[PDB]
């Protein structure tokens, strides 16, 4: 029969020194056969809890796994900045139940709330080599900030809506801070018409505006 | 397709006797053996107690999950409760009641490694089906077995190398002047079923405090056709020879690579380890079904990929086979 | 004391095509009580089982229900296993991890970094690195930040290092972003003092075998 694994919540936000609760429920009952994995971006997943209660060697005691039957929970106590990662549960079966109950969790996103830091906003005008190609993009970055921000692009006072891309760095394992890069892609014909290009980064009530003028 | 044969031999003359046949089937996936029951179409209805649920303990072996120690190719054992139907778990006086009720006993023994199982289907029917000889079809999972009745050229004996043989040893044998046997363990509480009180007497085994150990006897059919023989019984030295062969060669008579040894908890809730086993890798071999010795109530054991400890030198962490097939030497003479 | 699994292969493959992946073990004997498996994860979806092999003296393999018949897993030597993929579609674009477990579908005692298989009808493309420098109209400061901009390229994995890895402090490399045309763009910046020598960024694209070395100086505008 088809075994389905439900993992909740999808995203959780808890401050430093706090606690995180992740719920993993199995459609079919499993006799305490569960595993918890930590997967950092661009990193091999690490096994922390196996048999739903046993801490893997080398894993800190702050990770505790509990549960049996069809419902399990994972608790992270004394939350740290390095704990900000993606977590998932694996339901494995043995003997007769091989492949009968074998599924992976949906995955949960853990963000660690730290002391807020204002974003230092930097803007880079397009290079000389870029305009010759016919497609021009402008890079604006916000460094060492928390929490998340919203980026606004304005040309000669008019807000742009099309051709904006944002890439956000994962939280730093030391101070729980973000880094964002905003790219506004246009055409060389469009770029040679307007003069005032503005990148605005808003952190709640705080807004940091960085602008530049073409030909200066 | 590719149906397999279940040979059964019938004598011309009939003398409380039943006949038995067996067949070893090719390996099948272990996951497909769940809820697998024999479905018979014979004129003799299968006993309803065989298809009932018998709770087994599943003992499996796997490489250690903990990283770092897993680099040392260490393995651990997991014990769980499972429900198995159709296995050769007979009850007290079931053979005689089936004989008097014209009902067949169709069960299977499982030989399993960690992933695949070799089932051995058994059928015990009274000789009352040896005259009609109606062909039957039995379905067990993806396999089909042919119920084939063969009429031997013997009045009451068993054919051995082209000659008939009747075991009497009685005064009748005096006036007139290796046999295959299949045994099954039946668990029944009582005071006359002290199995290991006789084991300690028969063989030099240090087994003290036998009262808390398993209670039961073994029922065996010799030579395909024979009356039911209980084991052990002190006044049948044929049954005594069967007992000796069961405990001298517990694994049976007549590849696989032996991985390290392991211990496990037979109730899956015990405080400490209670059974010794040998995990292995390769083609499935021997029997994966056994009964814990150190428990009055029968604790059935299913250990795919593991070899239960049948040596019995120390009665701690010990087990006995559920089924046993082999050859024992009994006195007698051939017809002619 | 490092025991790990490394996944190779995983290039850009056209739809309905085929691609074979390979997993290698480093500093770890294979033994006979292990199971090697493949796990894939599409962007925006959870982990997915693919197949496993007993990887011992005897042969035993188990495949996923969706991947049955279409995939092929087999052991090659005492340190390597493979995974043949056939008639790949757009839904097969994912990151494929190599797994080692003590049972068929059991606890994964060790994972690998993973490899990306991009299934797209487009052709491989070069990064065409552009330099990122502040406007010269800005007043010079004690410390200045510079960077390189990697525009449209295919497939997804690119490696960017500054001064051949000699300097690491102050380096902030951003994740790639997919554009409208299905092309990826990546940006990386570095902050250095004005008195430091000019810094060089080394963008390497193993798929197209392109290694662009663009060097920037604080005086750049
Ligand atoms: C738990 O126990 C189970 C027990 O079932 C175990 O699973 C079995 O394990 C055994 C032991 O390893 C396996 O047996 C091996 O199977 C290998 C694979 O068999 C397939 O491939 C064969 C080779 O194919 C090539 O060659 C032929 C002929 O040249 C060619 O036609 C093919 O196209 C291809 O080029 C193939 O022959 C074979 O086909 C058989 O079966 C089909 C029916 O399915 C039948 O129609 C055929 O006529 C033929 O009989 C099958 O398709 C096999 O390669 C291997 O043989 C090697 O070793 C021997 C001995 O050294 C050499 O002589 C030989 O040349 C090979 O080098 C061996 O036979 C078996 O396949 C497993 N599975 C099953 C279901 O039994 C688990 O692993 C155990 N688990 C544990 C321990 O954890
Ligand atoms: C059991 O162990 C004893 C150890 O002395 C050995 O002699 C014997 O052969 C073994 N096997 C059986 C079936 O007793």
């Amino acid at each position: 029969t088809g075994q389905v694994l439900t993992q909740t919540p999808a995203s959780v936000s808890e401050p430093v020194e706090g606690t995180v609760t992740i719920k993993c429920q199995a459609s079919q009952s499993i006799n305490n056969w569960l595993s918890w994995y930590q997967q950092r971006p661009g990193q091999p997943p690490k096994l922390l809890i196996y048999d739903a209660s046993t801490v893997a060697s080398g894993v800190s005691s702050r990770f505790k796994g509990s549960g049996s039957g069809t419902e399990f929970t994972l608790t992270i106590s004394d939350l740290e900045c390095a704990d900000a990662a993606t977590y998932a549960c694996q339901s494995y079966g043995y003997g007769i139940s091989i492949t009968d109950n074998s599924a992976f969790g949906g995955g949960t996103e853990v963000v660690v709330r730290g002391d807020p830091v204002a974003p230092s906003v930097l803007i880079f005008p397009p290079a000389a080599d870029q305009v010759a190609t016919g497609t021009v993009t402008i890079v604006c970055v916000a460094n060492k900030y928390f929490p998340d921000v919203t980026v606004t692009w304005e040309v000669d006072g008019t807000t742009q809506t099309t051709g904006i891309e944002n890439s956000k760095t994962p939280q730093n394992s030391a101070d729980c801070t973000y880094n964002l890069s905003s790219t506004l892609t246009l055409t060389s014909t469009q770029y040679n018409s307007h003069k005032e290009y503005t990148c605005k980064v808003t952190q709640g009530t705080t807004s940091v505006v960085q602008s530049f003028n073409r030909g200066d | 397709r590719n149906v397999y044969d279940m040979k059964i031999e019938c004598p011309h003359t009939v003398s409380e006797n039943s006949v038995i046949g067996y067949v070893e089937l090719p390996p099948m996936p272990l996951a497909d053996t769940a809820q697998m029951v024999p479905e018979s179409s014979c004129s003799m209805d299968n006993h309803q107690s065989i298809n009932t649920i018998t709770k087994y303990t599943q003992v499996i072996w796997r490489g250690k999950a903990d990283p770092g120690q897993s680099s040392q190719n260490s393995f651990e054992t997991v014990s769980t409760e499972v429900d198995l139907k159709g296995t050769c778990v007979l009850k007290h006086k079931m053979v005689e009641e089936s004989y008097r009720s014209r009902k067949s006993i169709t069960c299977y023994d499982l030989s399993c490694n960690s992933t695949f199982c070799k089932p051995t289907l058994y059928m015990i029917v009274p000789i009352h089906a040896c005259n009609m000889m109606k062909s039957c079809l039995i379905a067990l999972g993806p396999y089909r077995v042919q119920v084939v009745y063969e009429r031997t050229y013997c009045m009451t004996g068993v054919l051995i190398e082209g000659k008939c043989f009747v075991p009497d040893q009685s005064v009748v044998s005096i006036i007139k002047h290796s046999v295959h046997v299949v045994c099954f363990f039946v668990a029944v509480k009582g005071n006359t079923y002290k199995l290991f009180e006789q084991v300690k007497k028969s063989f030099e085994s240090t087994c003290n405090d036998t009262e808390n150990k398993v209670q039961g006897y073994y029922i065996c059919i010799v030579g395909g056709n024979s009356a039911p023989i209980y084991v052990p019984t002190l006044d049948d030295f044929r049954s005594m020879e069967a007992f000796t062969g069961i405990f001298k060669s517990p694994h049976g008579e007549d590849s696989y690579s032996i991985v390290g040894p392991a211990n496990a908890k037979v109730p899956h809730s015990a405080s400490s380890d209670t059974l010794s086993l040998i995990a292995y890798s390769g083609i499935p071999s021997y029997s994966s079904l056994s009964i814990l010795t150190s428990s009055t109530d029968a604790k059935h054991v299913f250990s795919p990929g593991l070899f239960p400890k049948l040596n019995h030198t120390n009665c701690d962490k010990s087990a006995i086979p559920l089924t046993w097939t082999g050859m024992i030497d009994l006195p007698g003479y051939y017809e002619g | 004391t490092g025991q790990s699994l490394v996944e190779s292969g995983g290039d850009l493959v056209k739809p309905e095509g085929s691609l074979t992946l390979t997993c290698t073990a480093s500093g770890f004997s294979f033994s006979s009580t292990h199971w090697i498996c493949w796990v894939r994860q599409a962007p925006g979806k959870g982990l997915e089982w693919i197949a496993c092999i007993y990887v011992g003296n005897t042969y035993d393999s188990y495949y996923a229900n969706w991947a049955k018949g279409r995939f092929t897993i087999s052991k090659t030597s005492s340190t390597t296993v493979t995974l043949q993929m056939t008639t790949l579609t757009a839904a097969d674009t994912a990151t494929y991890f190599c797994a080692r477990s003590g049972s068929v579908f059991g606890v994964v005692s060790l994972w690998g970094p993973g490899t990306l298989v991009t299934v797209s009808s487009g052709q491989p493309k070069a990064p065409s690195v552009f330099p990122l420098a502040p406007c010269c109209g800005d007043t010079p400061s004690s410390t200045v930040t510079l960077g390189c901009l990697v525009k449209g390229y295919l497939p997804e994995p690119v490696t960017v290092t500054w001064n051949s890895g000699t300097l690491t402090n102050g380096v902030r490399t951003f994740p790639s972003v997919r554009q409208s045309s299905g092309l990826y763009s990546l940006s990386s910046v570095v902050s250095v003092t004005s008195s430091s020598q000019p810094v060089t960024c080394n963008v390497a694209h193993p798929a197209t075998n392109t290694k662009v070395d663009k060097t920037v100086a604080p005086s750049t505008c």
